């Protein structure tokens, strides 16, 4: 298959683990901060959500220094697999307009 | 859920002059508050919406101002067709919830 | 007409649609959820712009599951429309300039 | 010159113009508005930046219809800004690339 | 080495130098007013990366002018720099079809 | 409505003393407070601006502090011309309020 849409497939099922690998070590590093609300595991998944489409709605967000490593790493994947799926699309478009010029 | 507090329940007005009903929440709510006219017998009627917006066919004579948690609906020269409870309705947060009332006496 | 314009065009659409649908059922989610304020469909639709262009103010979100899954929806299509017309732009400049350098 | 690069800093120039407008015109819908903050030009400048980035820290935002119409139109105007930058850099990217194919 | 990996390099490079005099100067501006939040170096850093990524908590923003305008430094690196990557994807992926398709 | 408190309303201080207005609101309201001097007969005085800032023009015996909620509008050595009546008004939120002053005695 043509590599753009692997690589966006891919991206998906990339992020998919890494949004529920991130809700669970963001509870395993914000557990015993006093004050932290990033505790529960729904509310994490949530959190991983809005962190990965950068729509942080300000409701939730970590307050250790590896909760905030967590959410990084969150925020990095979620907008590189955005991003790889822009680019992807960019490619079909490129194709398909250099096949309609005859070229 | 938030409460809303009408003090006093029993306003005593002379005609013709100016009232001010209270009503406070609980906690901050934008503008979201609006105001209904009960008289004896009859059902309530919508006074204000969004703590200040007039409602076609409700007399000038009545406003409606505060934004957050106190507000505030006045009645310019108070007239006797204005005898009613008056009751303060809040649409920020689910479920909404009425205040307590207060009646006005002349 | 060109493959991207017309794709741009239809994610307009559809985005609108969304953004429409977003509200009514982000409404019908949060309503009887104690303390939800996403509960009237005027600053529902509000919210759902902000959802899908990711300039989530903090105002409105969703308390609910099933909100928070109509907000999923709602953020996967704003920005796949906004990528989708990052996309067609290039697709343009990419054949303009193929054009100047005369290939 | 080149179109893209062209596109990009007419883009560049427009943003600009709709920041000052946006400020401007945000002050004007959201005085008269009870408990608004979005009400002074400056803090409404540094506002409509955070609009046109979606980096909405949540301290500014409208509460009237108008208000928040003016920040739709800041909120795109960015978005696609960016986003044209994005596919001026794609297109520059792909040209380089074809000559070192020497193609 | 390509054009568009050298330059998403030295882009990621670039955005930590960036985050880094970022969190530097925003402490410098932000100290001096009162009420300020942004005024100690961790936190400083956590609030750069919020900025670069656009996943803005609403937890920390600076309230002065020169606070703000090093947080426009930081917004616009952040996304031109993810901007990069992805025009640094989409010529990987032009590529790669062009190759695929025998061209 | 943010409600600005100037309490007390009056202050006696003797000649050469440093001497501190008070000015407190319903809500938080950052920085956003500004200081005004009105003397018998004239029209309000733009003492200071954004809770500490200074105004070309006013002698630098006048300062101010304070953010969120508690500010502070301090005279070093008070004279006779400082005689007057003081206002702090906010431009945090919509619409801009005014205290009820706060008169210096000497
Ligand atoms: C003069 C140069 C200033 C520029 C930045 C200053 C560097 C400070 C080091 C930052 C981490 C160590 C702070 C510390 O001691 O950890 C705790 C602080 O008490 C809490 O951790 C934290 O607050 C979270 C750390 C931030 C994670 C996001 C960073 C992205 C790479
Ligand atoms: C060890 C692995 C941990 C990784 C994540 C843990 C999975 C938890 C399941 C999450 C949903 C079920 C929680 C529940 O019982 O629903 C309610 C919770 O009481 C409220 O729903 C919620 O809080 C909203 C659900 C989140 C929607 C956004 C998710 C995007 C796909
Ligand atoms: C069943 C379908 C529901 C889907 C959405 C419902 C449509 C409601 C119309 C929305 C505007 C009119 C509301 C009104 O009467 O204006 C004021 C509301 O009191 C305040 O305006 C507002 O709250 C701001 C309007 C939102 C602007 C952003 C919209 C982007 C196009
Ligand atoms: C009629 C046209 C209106 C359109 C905008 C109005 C222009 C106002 C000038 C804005 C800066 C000067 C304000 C001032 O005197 O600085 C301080 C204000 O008291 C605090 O600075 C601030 O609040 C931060 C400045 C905003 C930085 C982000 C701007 C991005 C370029
Ligand atoms: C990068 C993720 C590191 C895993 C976090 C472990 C939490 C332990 C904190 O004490
Ligand atoms: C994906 C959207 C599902 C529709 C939400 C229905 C709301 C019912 C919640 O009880
Ligand atoms: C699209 C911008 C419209 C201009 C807003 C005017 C504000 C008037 C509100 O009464
Ligand atoms: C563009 C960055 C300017 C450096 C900020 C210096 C802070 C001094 C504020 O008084
Ligand atoms: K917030
Ligand atoms: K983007
Ligand atoms: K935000
Ligand atoms: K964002």
């Amino acid at each position: 298959s043509a590599l753009h849409w692997r690589a966006a497939g891919a991206a998906t099922v990339l992020l998919v683990i890494v949004l529920l690998a991130g809700s669970y070590l963001a509870v395993l590093a914000e557990r015993g901060a006093p004050g932290a609300q990033l505790i529960t595991y729904p509310r994490a998944l949530w959190w991983s959500v809005e962190t990965a489409t950068t729509v942080a709605y300000g409701d939730l967000y970590p307050v250790t220094l590896w909760g905030r490593c967590v959410a990084v790493v969150v925020m990095v994947a979620g907008i590189t697999s955005f991003g790889l799926v822009t680019a992807a699309l960019a490619t079909w478009f490129v194709g398909r307009e250099q096949e309609r010029r005859g070229h | 859920d938030i409460l809303l507090t009408q003090s006093p329940a029993i306003l005593s007005v002379s005609p013709g002059e100016r009232v001010s009903f209270s009503c406070r929440a609980s906690q901050s709510i934008g503008t979201d508050i609006h105001w209904y006219q009960q008289r004896t017998n009859g059902s309530p009627r919508l006074l204000i919406k969004y703590a200040s917006e007039s409602i076609s066919g409700i007399p000038s004579r009545f406003s409606g101002s505060g934004s957050g948690t106190d507000f505030t609906l006045s009645i310019n020269s108070v007239e006797s067709e204005d005898i009613a409870n008056y009751y303060c309705q809040q649409s920020n947060r689910w479920p909404f919830t009425f205040g307590s009332g207060t009646k006005l006496e002349i």
